[PDB]
RNA sequence: AAGUGGCGUUCAGCCACACGAGAUCGAGCAAUAACAGGUCUGUGAUGCCCUUAGAUGUCCGGGGCUGCACGCGCGCUACACUGAACGGAUCAGCGUGUCCUGCGCCGACAGGUGCGGGUAACCCGCUGAACCCCGUUCGUGAUAGGGAUCGGGGAUUGCAAUUAUUUCCCAUGAACGAGGAAUUCCCAGUAAGUGCGGGUCAUAAGCUCGCGUUGAUUAAGUCCCUGCCCUUUGUACACACCG
């Protein structure tokens, strides 16, 4: 997935992941916000496709992450009002349901040592999108 | 050829012979970016060798909010030179050096407990960049006009002596006080 | 100030703005008395047609010019 | 055309010039989070002003705004949930918010509870130190 | 035929593996022009823009970076790439070509071949930082 | 294979028994691995100097360094020895 | 009167209550004569070129 | 202050340069002597006095130290577009761990639950920190700035939270448009921004001790102010001008 821009990679991979209408996309994608340190829900309607494209991209670079790791990857600063701001982990159920959605596409499997890693099928699909963004740039 | 990337460093002349030595632009201090971190705050006259595009970048980080945010001000100077080259077809590096020529107070007054005294060539460029960045900062505190526009307008008006630049109004104010207190 | 274009304002945008030296969602918002949201989306339409060009695009700084 | 500068929704002037997701927040009892979810259930483009809405689309928002549970909005999203009297999970609107905010203050007062007496005395009720702060 | 030279910023240690081959310059597997900070993209290309691509067209460079921040890794990568070519031109090419490379990189900016020893100072009690007090 | 762990608070006495262990075992024709020096541990304790609250916020920093070296082969006061398999 | 251009040749010392003005003997560049002494505000060293707006009085 | 140049009783040294990882790096320790400085509430350090069984011993309940017309002292958050949000991407170090925590499930979050690892360069952990960077909407607007004040609920800690222990969710959306006279800190990886860790800790940071990150403006000077030091001078002071 390297050799290309990682910000346009997750946008083109999400379009491929949405055009391939097989993702789970739970029912509460319209009510949940992605973290307790967030004030509003994601502006984009298809945030579950954007996060799934970015999540499978992190597993390509650092396998065996798991839900606890993706919760830390997508964490950020938490404004506490009149108190100083600290780091806050992301959502656990959002990170867990987006990991199981990638497993339904046979792109992610349970890592034998730790959590979940990338499959040879997912590694192939990610490299195909990585070739499309290179030709389109 | 050495450039910022699109804007050439040559053909940038300096009118005042005084500031010709304390303005680092051509043939020796030409870098692709106004960000090198060369430890210029080490000796007495090390900042005189620092490029004025980086000194303009360092002076735009002036508030408790902007401290330690230089890649932002590099982007501001990068976008300001785009507006400068767009408004005036001349070289943006020429507009910045011409702004220092007109924003440098030649004389100042000191308090005695006044008295007009001369201004060193280094304090001219030191105060010119200070007056230029102060005017563009106050012009964008509450305004839809972005900082890249305020910095560009602060520099094109100073390079032309339009008397609308905040630096020109302050430069003429400090001189007329020393003119009456000499 | 203005949130949606009017017949007297929209025609004012399409005839004299493409003739400006600096075209920016901030400089066209001050003289047309329109808000930055409308001024930003309006300049994106002129870029698609071809009346204006694009000098440099960024998060909070989009610089257009004339053909 | 046919733009509405000031909308009258639930006896509350809604600025039509603002975005649809934030102009609703002028109604008491709804905020930036509850406004987005109501406008998410009712399929309406969020990239339009409040005055750009048709009169039919506005009335559909008021239905979900007053009946959130019917349009699949969970109970944890409501501001008046598990009421002490009827236990009806609901979203108190502009007029109903002040009637609810005033009622529970009267209930905490007639029973002579501590948090009710602190309200009647015009003091901090959540344990704040009032020695140096709260001086108007 | 390969050298491994490290460049050190405050805490960013970038080690460049200059090995013979084609003009490949990658940082942690990613190309040099693909590093996340685009504002500092020219700082990473200074060893290439000054020395020219013809000097790098015979060696592959694979930089591995860890430590420090975003900006510290930028100055550590360009320093590792600058010194890896110098150390390569010293052990496998003549010394005359080494001086032809060093005089170009030193005259532009000495921080490409010499690391600055500036590090964070220890905090003193009675103050918010190293120098400042309450 | 035997791994000998050596932990002490003074490097001079810790390397003194470390050299005698390598030299004492090298004469027995035993292939030994060199002394692997674990990262030193500094036990920081920053206390308040004054036994009351009148001091001018003067803190005193204490350190207790614990150096660790292991020897894998196939004693002075202040040095801990622990052999394994 | 024109704006005269002088060059710093010798830095004498620091003047002023707080030592903010440096007393410098500044000669002119058009001719070797007129080695006047001026009070300069800011960092000055031997070799600087000053822009004298008024060069009549010594002070 | 080794080399070179210059300034100097061509001395002590200073300034500028070449070379070089550096050309004043940051603590600790710290004399003679003084205070009626702090500490009996750190001590099974302690004189004396006082209380000694209806106790000032000691235990267990409940309350208080949080009480609020107010006058101040350290702080945090702000007054935004050099920005808030939403999303993408991408980088630390100090250090702790019998409690620190990893994975698979449950939940919107806070949680819960089973299986695990680590008495540790081994596991947490390649500490995927934040600011920052790149997109995306917001557009003088007391506003998508600010999140104070209150309502209704979900949890966790513990024997037990009401005077809300903390935490989460929804709602409520106040003063505050850079701040008077005054006043503080600071000369380079420094100020400042930014987050992390340790101490406190059953529950636990707006404090403090550390850590890295981003990273400047100005200054290489002066007794002008304010502080002490020294010499000279005066003294009827010597418990020493609190004379």
């Amino acid at each position: 997935v390297k050799d290309v821009n990682q910000q346009e990679f997750v946008r083109a991979l999400a379009a491929f992941l949405k055009k391939s209408g097989k993702l789970k996309v739970p029912e509460w994608v319209d009510t949940v916000k992605l973290a307790k340190h967030k004030e509003l829900a994601p502006y984009d309607e298809n945030w579950f496709y954007t996060r799934a494209a970015s999540t499978v991209r992190h597993l390509y670079l650092r396998g065996g992450a798991g839900v606890g790791s993706m919760t830390k990857i997508y964490g950020g600063r938490q404004s506490n009002g009149v108190m100083p701001s600290h780091f806050s982990r992301g959502s656990k159920s959002v990170a867990r349901k987006v990991l199981q959605a990638l497993e339904s596409l046979k792109m992610v499997d349970k890592d034998p040592s730790g959590g979940r890693k990338l499959t040879p099928q997912g590694q192939r699909d990610l490299d195909r999108i990585a070739g499309q963004v290179a030709a389109a740039s | 050829i050495k450039l910022f990337g699109k804007w050439s460093t040559d053909d940038v002349q300096i009118n005042d012979i005084s500031l010709q030595d304390y303005i680092a632009v051509k043939e020796k201090y030409a870098k692709f970016l106004p960000h090198s971190g060369g430890r210029y705050a080490a000796k007495r006259f090390r900042k005189a060798q620092c490029p004025i595009v980086e000194r303009l970048t360092n002076s735009l980080m002036m508030h408790g909010r902007n401290n330690g945010k230089k890649l932002m001000t590099v982007r501001i100077v990068k976008h300001a030179f785009e507006i400068i080259h767009l408004l005036t077809g001349e070289n943006p590096l020429q507009v910045l050096v011409n702004a220092i020529i007109n924003s440098g107070p030649r004389e100042d007054s000191t308090r005695i407990g006044r008295q007009a005294v001369d201004v060193s060539p280094l304090r001219r460029v030191n105060q010119a960049i200070w007056l230029l960045c102060t005017g563009a900062r106050e012009a964008a505190f509450r305004n839809i006009k972005t900082i890249a526009e305020c910095v560009a307008d602060e520099l094109i008006n100073a390079a032309k002596g339009s008397s609308n630049s905040y630096a020109i109004k302050k430069k003429d104010e400090l001189e007329r006080v020393a003119k009456s207190n000499r | 100030n203005l949130v949606l274009f009017d017949k007297a304002t929209y025609d004012k945008l399409c005839k004299e703005v493409p003739n400006y030296k600096l075209i920016t969602p901030a400089v066209v918002s001050e003289r047309l008395k329109i808000r930055g949201s409308l001024a930003r989306a309006a300049l994106q339409e002129l870029l698609n047609k071809g009346l204006i060009k694009l000098v440099s695009k960024h998060r909070a700084q989009v610089i257009y010019t004339r053909n | 055309e046919k733009f509405q500068h000031i909308l009258r929704v639930l006896n509350t002037n809604i600025d039509g010039r603002r975005k649809i997701a934030f102009a609703i927040t002028a109604i008491k009892g709804v905020g930036r989070r509850y406004a987005h979810v109501v406008l998410r259930k009712a399929d309406i483009d969020l990239s339009k002003r409040a005055g750009e809405l048709t009169e039919d689309e506005v009335e559909r928002v008021v239905t979900i705004m007053q009946n959130p549970r019917q349009y699949k909005i969970p109970d944890w999203f409501l501001n008046r949930q598990k009421d002490i009297k009827d236990g009806k999970y609901s979203q108190v609107l502009a007029n109903g918010l002040d009637n609810k905010l005033r009622e529970d203050l009267e209930r905490l007062k007639k029973i002579k509870a501590h948090r009710g007496l602190r309200h009647f005395w015009g003091l901090r009720v959540r344990g704040q130190h009032t020695k140096t702060t709260g001086r108007r | 035929q390969s050298v491994q030279v490290f460049g050190r910023k405050k805490t960013a240690t970038a080690v460049a593996h200059c090995k013979r081959g084609n003009g490949l310059i990658k940082v942690n597997g990613r190309p040099l022009e693909m590093i996340e900070p685009a504002t500092l993209q020219y700082k990473l290309l200074e060893p290439v823009l000054l020395l020219g691509k013809e000097r790098f067209a015979g060696v592959d460079i694979r930089v591995r970076v860890k430590g420090g921040g975003h900006v510290a890794q930028v100055y550590a990568i360009r320093q590792a790439i600058s010194k890896s070519l110098v150390a390569y031109y010293q052990k496998y090419v003549d010394e005359a070509s080494k001086k032809e490379i060093k005089d170009i990189l030193i005259q532009y900016d000495r921080t490409l071949l010499v690391a600055d020893p500036r590090r964070c100072e220890s905090k003193k009690f009675g103050g918010p930082g190293a120098r400042a007090r309450y | 294979r035997i791994r000998i762990t050596l932990t002490s608070r003074n490097v001079k006495s810790l390397e003194k028994v470390c050299a005698d262990l390598i030299r004492g075992a090298k004469e027995k024709n035993l292939k030994v691995k060199g002394p692997v020096r674990m990262p030193t541990k500094t036990l920081r304790i920053t206390t308040r100097k004054t036994p009351c609250g009148e001091g001018s916020k003067t803190w005193d920093r204490f350190q207790m360094r614990i150096h660790k070296r292991l020897i894998d082969l196939h004693i002075e006061p202040g040095v801990e020895v622990e052999v394994t398999i | 009167q024109p704006i005269k251009l002088a060059r710093v040749t010798k830095v004498l010392g620091r003047t002023g209550s707080q030592g903010q003005c440096t007393q410098v003997r500044v000669e002119f560049m058009d001719d070797s004569n007129r080695s006047i002494i001026r009070n300069v505000k800011g960092p000055v060293r031997e070799g600087d070129v000053l822009t004298l707006l008024e060069s009549e009085r010594e002070a």
